[PDB]
RNA sequence: UUCAUCUAGACAGCCGGACGGUGGCCAUGGAAGUCGGAAUCCGCUAAGGAGUGUGUAACAACUCACCGGCCGAAUGAACUA
RNA sequence: GCAGUCAAGCGUUAUAGCGACAUUGCUUUUUGAUUCGAUGUCGGCUCUUCCUAUCAUACCGAAGCAGAAUUCGGUAAGCGUUGGAUACCCACUAAUAGGGAACGGCUGGGUUUAGACCGUCGUGAGACAGGUUAGUUUUACCCUACUGAU
C-alpha cells in the first residue's frame, strides 16, 4: 500500500512546539450586518450592529425576531459575500480569518433548511439474497422506510422489509427482465415495467398482481412516473405514464384499467418521462429532442426542446422529490382524508414550487454529448444555461429535494455540483475510479449517495463538498441505489445478486 | 526456462487508499516549485488517477453515432 | 478564387488503395533476398521495403489532402453551398481522419526502419517487416467510410 | 456542363443504338472469361484471383444462408441497453534463449583487439531515473531503441485489451540475470500499472498495481503484448 | 456417392396469366412493390412478394417469384476420386 | 502481434477438441491541426550485356471518362531513362523505373606496419570510448578469348 510521506524532523519539533487557541476576544468591537435572501434578495433592518462573538443560534433568533416569527422559529443558513458559510460564529469564520475588517459592513444571505437531520449511513446493514439474475432497478416505498421493492433480470420483482432485512413478497407475473419499477405516491400499488412490453400492477400489501397486465407497447419499458396528488381530485387514483423504447409515451388510467392518451411524436427510443406538478409531461428521447406535452389538451405536443447533439439519457424537475412523495413526509404521517391528502401534497408541492415572486419549475436535461441543459419550459422555449465540463457521457441527473442544486453524474469518474437556480458550476466530486451509474439526495439536501461500476458507493457532504464515506462489499457492479424517505436505510443492487441494504 | 506455479502471481502488488489519493490530489496543484531544487527522486504514484483538472468546457460530441 | 474543384484525383477506397500501394511496392522494389547474404544488405532490403511502402501511402494521403477544397477559408457563398450539399462537419471529420492516418503511417515507418537497424537474422528482419507493413494496413483499413464519402 | 450532365444526355440523346445488346452479350460471355482468368492467370495474380473467388463464393453462400434463414421465419439496466462494449501461469514454458543469442559482440580499439562489451539485442525495460554509465565502464548495452515503457496488456475477464505503462520487470524466465537487466522476453512476468482498469479491493483500496506475462516476441514484432494474471 | 423432380408431364424454349382491399402506415417538394424506417396482413385463386430487378420527377411499361398452355423423356443439386 | 467472437468444413453419439473466409479491442481520435547506439566493409571513372517486377514512348480495357487533363489496369524490354549542389534538394526532360552478372583496368574511403600530438584507462611497460596528421609494391614477349591482317 502506497502511503504519504512521513513527517520531517523540523515538522515534528513544530509539532512538540505549544499550540495556539483559539479563544473569543472580549473586547470584540460590534458589526455592521444586512440581512439579505438567497432566492429574493430582501433586505431586512438594514445596516444592524450585532456583537462580534455572535453564535448562529443567537442570529438565527434575532432574524426570528426581525421577521416576527419568534414563535415558530425555522432554521436558517448563513453566507457572506468568494462565499464563505457561517460555521459555529462571526469572528472565526469572518473576523479571524480578516477579510474582512471590523469597521467594514457584512453581507449575510440567509437560505432556509431542514428542521430534522439525516445521519449519513457508514456500514450495511445486511446482504440479502433471493434474486437470481442481476438486480435491475430498486425503490423505497414513500410513506415508510421498511418496504423495498427490487426488480431484476430473473423475471421477477421482490419485496423486501427493511426491519428485519427478509425477502417478505415475490412478484412472479412478468415473462422477461424487470426494467423498472416504482411505488404509487399515495403508497398503495407498485408498478413493474418489464422487458416484454408490459407493465404490471401489484398490491404490496398482499404481495398481489391486480388484473392483468398494461399492454400495448411494442418494445421495452424504459421509465414510469405517477400523476401528482395535488393534481389527482379526490376520490381517484393517480394515473400511470410509461415511456418505452418504441417511442410512444402511453397514459394508463388505473381505475378501469385502460389506456386514455398515446403520444407519438418521438422518432426514436424515449429515455425517460416525467409527470409535473401543472399538469404537464416532459419526454427525452434517443433523437435529441426533448418533447413537453399537456394532459388538459388531449395529450397534445405543447413545446419540442431541441438543443442538444447527442441523446438525452436523462432528466429532472425541480420539484421532482415533492412528486414522488406525494402527500407524505419525512415523519411518516397518514392523512385521514383524501381531501386531506390532496391539500397536503398540494402544500407539499407549493413549498418548493411557488418562490421568489412566481411558481417557476425547472427542467434540467443530461445528454450523451457530455453536458446538461437547465430549462424553464413554462416561461421561454430557450434552454436557461449550460452546464459543461464532464469528459464523457452524463448518465444521470437529480435536483436536491429543496431544488437549490443539482448533482450530475458521469462516465468520467465523477460527479458535478452545479448551482439549482441559474446552473452556474459549484465543484466536482471526485473518488470514483469507475464510470458513475447514478445518484441520490437525503431528506434535509445535505447528503449525497452515488453507485459505480467499481463495485462501490461513496456517501458526499454537500456544504463540505468533500466525500464523506466509502462504501464498499458489492462484488461486482452496483446499478441500482436509493435513499429512505425518513433518511434511515440506503439501498443498492448490481451483478452480484445481492440486495445490500445499508444503515447509520 | 520455467514459470512455477505461485500464488503471488496472481495478487495484487500495488493499492493506495482513498484518504492517501485525496491527500496527493490536494498536494498536486499546491507545489510551489523552487529553480533551485533539482529533482532527486521521482516518487512512483498513480498519476492517471491523480491528475484530474476541472474543465470549464466539454469535447464535441461525435457526430459519427447520430449520423 | 478558384471557382472550381474538378482537379481533385481519384480516391480509392480502403481495399484497392491498400492493393495499389502494396502491389506497388512489390512490382517497384527487389524481391530477391537470400539468408546467406550479408546482414546488411539484408536489413537495408527490409528497410527499403517499409520505407517504400510508407512513402506510398503518405503520398497517395496527400494527393487526397491537397485537391480538396478547405472548407473554411473558401468564399462564405461557396462554403454556405458545400456546407448544405456535403454537410462540412463530415467534411472536415473526413479529411481530419485522412490527415491523421498520413501521421500515424509515418510515425510506424519512421519506429520500424529504427527498429530493423538492429535486426540479427532474416527470419526477424522480415518479421519486422511484415509487422510494419500489417500495421499501415490497419491504418488504412480504418479509413473505409471517410474514403468512400469522399 | 453542370450537375448531371451525363445522365441530363442519356435522358435527352440516349445511348449508342447497339448499347443493350452489346453489355448484355458481353455479360453473357462473363462465365467464359472467369473461366479463362482462373485457368491462364499466372503467378501473383492468379494466387490473388483464386482468393478472390474463394471469397466471393463464401459470401454468395451466406447470402443464400441468411435468406433461408428470413424465409423459414445479460440482464442490464435501462441506461446500459442500447449500449456495446491452480495458479499456473498461461506460458509455464517458454523456449530457452542462450547467451549468444541474448548478447551480441562488440569489439572496440583501431585494430578491433578487444571483445568485452556485449549488447542485449532483445526489447528491455530500464524503469525510471536511467542514466548511462559512461563508455569508458560500459559493458553491458542497453540501446535506446530497444527500450520500452509501455505495453498492450490483456484482461481476461471482459475481454479488453489497453495500453498501459510497465512498473517492473517481476521474472524473466531464462535467467535472474536477465530479470535484473529488465529483459522483456516471452513469459517474463512484469507489473503493471492498472490505475484504468477501476479495480477496487474487498478494504476499499484501489489497484493501481498487478502483474503480467508477456505472451509474444517483441523482438520479433516491435511491441509488448501482455495477459494480466488475475 | 447421396439426395431430389418426373406421361394425374423431366430440363430448356415460346406464349399467356401475374389479381383485389391498396396509392397498407410513417416520412417526403415529389416516393403509387422497387430513395428510406418499422409492419409485413386479409381475400380470390391454378398462382401471384404489402415485391426480384430495369425503369419514372412521381405514374406508366417490362421483368421474375409463382401458375397455366404447346412441346414429349429423362433431369437437377451437393459431394468424392 | 497478442487476446477474443462467428462458423463452411473436420471430428463424434461423450453440444470434447482442430478449424477456412470473415470480425472486434490495444497500438490510434475525431473538424484536414501542428532526428535516440547499423561494431564491420563503402563509393567513384570507363564500358558491355541480361531480367521485367514498365518510368517514358506503341496499342488496348475500366472509371461522373463533356473537352483538356488525370487515376487504376492489360499486352509489351523494340527504344530511351539526364545535368548539377551538399542520402536529401535544384533544374531540364517524353521519362529522369527497379534490379542482376561483385557484394552467398585506374581510383578515393578502408586492413593503411615503423614517426608524431590530444583525450580515457593503467603504479608502469602499455592498452583503448576515442580524435588529428604523414606514410615505395613495379607482368605480359606465354596460352586462350576478342579486334583487325596474311
Ligand atoms: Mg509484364
Ligand atoms: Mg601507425
Amino acid at each position: 500500500s502506497t502511503l504519504i510521506p512521513p513527517p520531517s524532523k523540523k515538522q515534528k519539533k513544530e509539532a512538540q512546539l505549544p499550540r495556539e487557541v483559539a479563544i473569543i476576544p472580549k473586547d470584540l468591537p460590534n458589526v455592521s450586518i444586512k440581512f439579505q435572501a438567497l432566492d429574493t434578495g430582501d433586505n431586512v433592518g438594514g445596516a444592524l450592529r450585532v456583537p462580534g462573538a455572535i453564535s448562529e443560534k443567537q442570529l438565527e433568533e434575532l432574524l426570528n425576531q426581525l421577521n416576527g416569527t419568534s414563535d415558530d422559529p425555522v432554521p436558517y443558513t448563513f453566507s457572506c459575500t468568494k462565499t464563505i458559510d457561517i460555521t459555529d460564529n462571526l469572528y472565526s469564520s469572518l473576523i479571524k480569518p480578516g477579510y474582512n475588517s471590523t469597521e467594514d459592513q457584512i453581507t449575510l444571505l440567509y437560505t432556509p433548511r431542514a428542521v430534522f437531520k439525516v445521519k449519513p449511513v457508514t456500514r450495511s446493514s445486511s446482504a440479502i439474497a433471493g434474486h437470481g439474475s442481476t438486480i435491475l432497478c430498486s425503490a423505497f416505498a414513500p410513506h415508510t422506510s421498511s418496504r423495498m421493492v427490487t426488480g431484476a433480470g430473473d423475471n421477477t420483482a421482490r419485496i423486501w422489509d427493511c426491519d428485519t432485512q427478509t425477502p417478505m413478497h415475490t412478484l412472479k407475473g412478468h415473462y422477461n427482465w424487470v426494467l423498472c419499477v416504482s411505488w404509487s405516491p399515495d403508497g398503495e400499488v407498485i408498478a413493474t415495467g418489464s422487458m416484454d412490453n408490459t407493465i404490471r400492477l401489484w398490491d404490496p400489501k398482499s404481495g398481489q398482481c391486480l388484473g392483468d397486465a398494461l399492454r400495448g407497447h411494442s418494445k421495452w419499458i424504459t421509465s414510469l412516473s405517477w400523476e401528482p396528488i395535488h393534481l389527482v381530485k379526490p376520490g381517484s387514483k393517480p394515473r400511470l405514464a410509461s415511456s418505452s423504447k418504441d417511442g410512444t409515451i402511453k397514459i394508463w388510467d388505473t381505475v378501469s384499467r385502460v389506456c386514455q392518451y398515446t403520444m407519438s411524436g418521438h422518432t426514436n427510443s424515449v429515455s425517460c418521462v416525467k409527470w409535473g406538478g401543472q399538469g404537464l409531461l416532459y419526454s427525452g428521447s434517443h433523437d435529441r429532442t426533448v418533447r413537453v406535452w399537456d394532459i388538459n389538451s388531449q395529450g397534445r405536443c405543447i413545446n419540442i426542446l431541441k438543443s442538444h447533439a447527442h441523446w438525452v439519457n436523462h432528466l429532472s424537475l425541480s420539484t421532482d422529490y415533492a412528486l414522488r412523495i406525494g402527500a407524505f413526509d419525512h415523519t411518516g404521517k397518514k392523512p385521514s382524508t383524501p381531501e386531506e391528502a390532496q391539500k397536503k401534497a398540494l402544500e407539499n408541492y407549493e413549498k418548493i414550487c411557488k418562490k421568489n415572486g412566481n411558481s417557476e419549475e425547472m427542467m434540467v436535461t443530461a445528454s450523451d454529448d457530455y453536458t446538461m441543459f437547465l430549462w424553464n419550459p413554462l416561461k421561454s422555449t430557450k434552454p436557461i444555461a449550460r452546464m459543461t465540463g464532464h469528459q464523457k457521457l452524463v448518465n444521470h441527473v437529480a435536483f436536491s429535494p429543496d431544488g437549490r442544486y443539482i448533482v450530475s453524474a458521469s462516465f468520467d469518474n465523477s460527479i458535478k455540483l452545479w448551482d439549482g437556480r441559474d446552473g452556474k458550476f459549484i465543484s466536482t466530486f471526485r473518488g470514483h475510479v469507475a464510470s458513475v451509474y447514478q445518484v441520490a439526495w437525503s431528506s434535509d439536501c445535505r447528503l449525497l449517495v452515488s453507485c459505480s461500476k467499481d463495485t462501490t458507493l461513496k456517501v458526499w457532504d454537500v456544504r463540505t463538498r468533500k466525500l464523506s464515506v466509502d462504501l464498499p462489499g458489492h462484488k461486482d457492479e452496483v446499478y441500482t441505489v436509493d435513499w429512505s424517505v425518513d433518511g434511515k436505510r440506503v439501498c443498492s443492487g448490481g451483478k452480484d445478486k445481492m440486495v445490500r441494504l445499508w444503515t447509520h | 526456462a520455467r514459470v512455477q506455479p505461485d500464488r503471488r502471481w496472481f495478487g495484487n502488488t500495488r493499492v493506495i487508499s482513498q484518504d492517501a489519493l485525496q491527500h496527493f490530489r490536494s498536494a498536486l496543484g499546491e507545489t510551489q516549485k523552487d529553480t533551485y531544487q533539482v529533482l532527486l527522486r521521482r516518487n512512483k504514484l498513480p498519476m492517471s488517477l491523480l491528475e484530474e483538472k476541472d474543465a470549464d468546457e466539454s469535447p464535441k460530441a461525435r457526430i459519427l453515432d447520430t449520423e | 478564387m478558384q471557382l472550381s474543384w474538378k482537379d481533385i484525383p481519384t480516391v480509392a477506397p480502403a481495399n484497392d488503395l491498400l492493393d495499389i500501394v502494396l502491389n506497388r511496392t512489390q512490382r517497384k522494389t527487389p524481391t530477391v533476398i537470400r539468408p546467406g547474404f550479408k546482414i546488411t544488405r539484408i536489413r537495408a532490403f527490409y528497410m527499403r521495403k517499409v520505407k517504400y511502402t510508407g512513402e506510398g501511402f503518405v503520398e497517395k494521403f496527400e494527393d487526397i489532402l491537397k485537391g480538396f477544397p478547405n472548407i473554411n477559408d473558401v468564399h462564405p457563398f461557396h462554403r454556405d453551398l458545400m456546407d448544405t450539399l456535403y454537410e462540412k462537419n463530415h467534411y472536415k471529420i473526413s479529411l481530419a481522419a485522412i490527415s491523421r492516418a498520413k501521421s500515424l503511417v509515418e510515425q510506424v515507418a519512421r519506429d520500424y526502419v529504427r527498429l530493423l537497424k538492429f535486426g540479427q537474422s532474416l527470419f526477424q528482419c522480415k518479421q519486422l517487416k511484415r509487422a510494419a507493413l500489417g500495421r499501415m494496413a490497419t491504418i488504412v483499413k480504418k479509413l473505409r467510410d471517410p474514403l468512400a464519402y469522399l | 456542363p453542370q450537375n448531371d450532365y451525363i445522365e441530363r444526355h442519356i435522358k435527352q440523346h440516349g445511348k449508342r443504338l447497339d448499347h443493350e445488346e452489346r453489355k448484355r452479350k458481353r455479360e453473357a460471355r462473363e462465365s467464359h472469361k472467369i473461366s479463362e482468368r482462373a485457368q491462364k492467370l499466372t503467378g501473383w495474380k492468379g494466387k490473388q484471383f483464386a482468393k478472390k473467388r474463394y471469397a466471393e463464393k463464401v459470401s454468395m453462400r451466406k447470402k443464400i444462408k441468411a435468406h433461408e434463414q428470413s424465409k423459414v421465419k445479460d440482464a442490464l439496466p435501462t441506461y446500459l441497453l442500447d449500449r456495446e462494449q491452480k495458479f499456473s501461469v498461461p506460458l509455464p514454458k517458454v523456449r530457452g534463449i542462450s547467451e549468444e543469442e541474448m548478447f551480441k559482440v562488440i569489439k572496440t580499439g583501431k585494430s578491433r583487439s578487444k571483445s568485452w562489451k556485449r549488447m542485449i539485442t532483445k526489447h528491455t525495460f530500464v524503469g525510471e531515473g536511467f542514466t548511462r554509465r559512461p563508455v569508458k565502464m560500459e559493458r553491458i548495452i542497453r540501446p535506446s531503441a530497444l527500450r520500452q515503457k509501455k505495453a498492450n496488456v490483456t484482461h481476461p475477464e471482459l475481454g479488453v485489451t489497453v495500453f498501459l505503462p510497465i512498473l517492473a520487470v517481476k521474472k524473466n524466465p531464462q535467467s535472474p540475470m536477465y530479470t535484473q537487466l529488465g529483459v522483456l522476453t516471452k513469459g517474463t512476468i512484469i507489473e503493471v500499472n492498472v490505475s484504468e482498469l477501476g479495480m477496487v479491493t474487498a478494504g476499499g483500496k484501489v489497484v493501481w498495481g498487478k502483474y503480467a506475462q508477456v505472451t509474444n516476441e517483441p523482438d520479433r514484432d516491435g511491441c509488448v503484448n501482455a495477459v494480466l494474471l488475475v
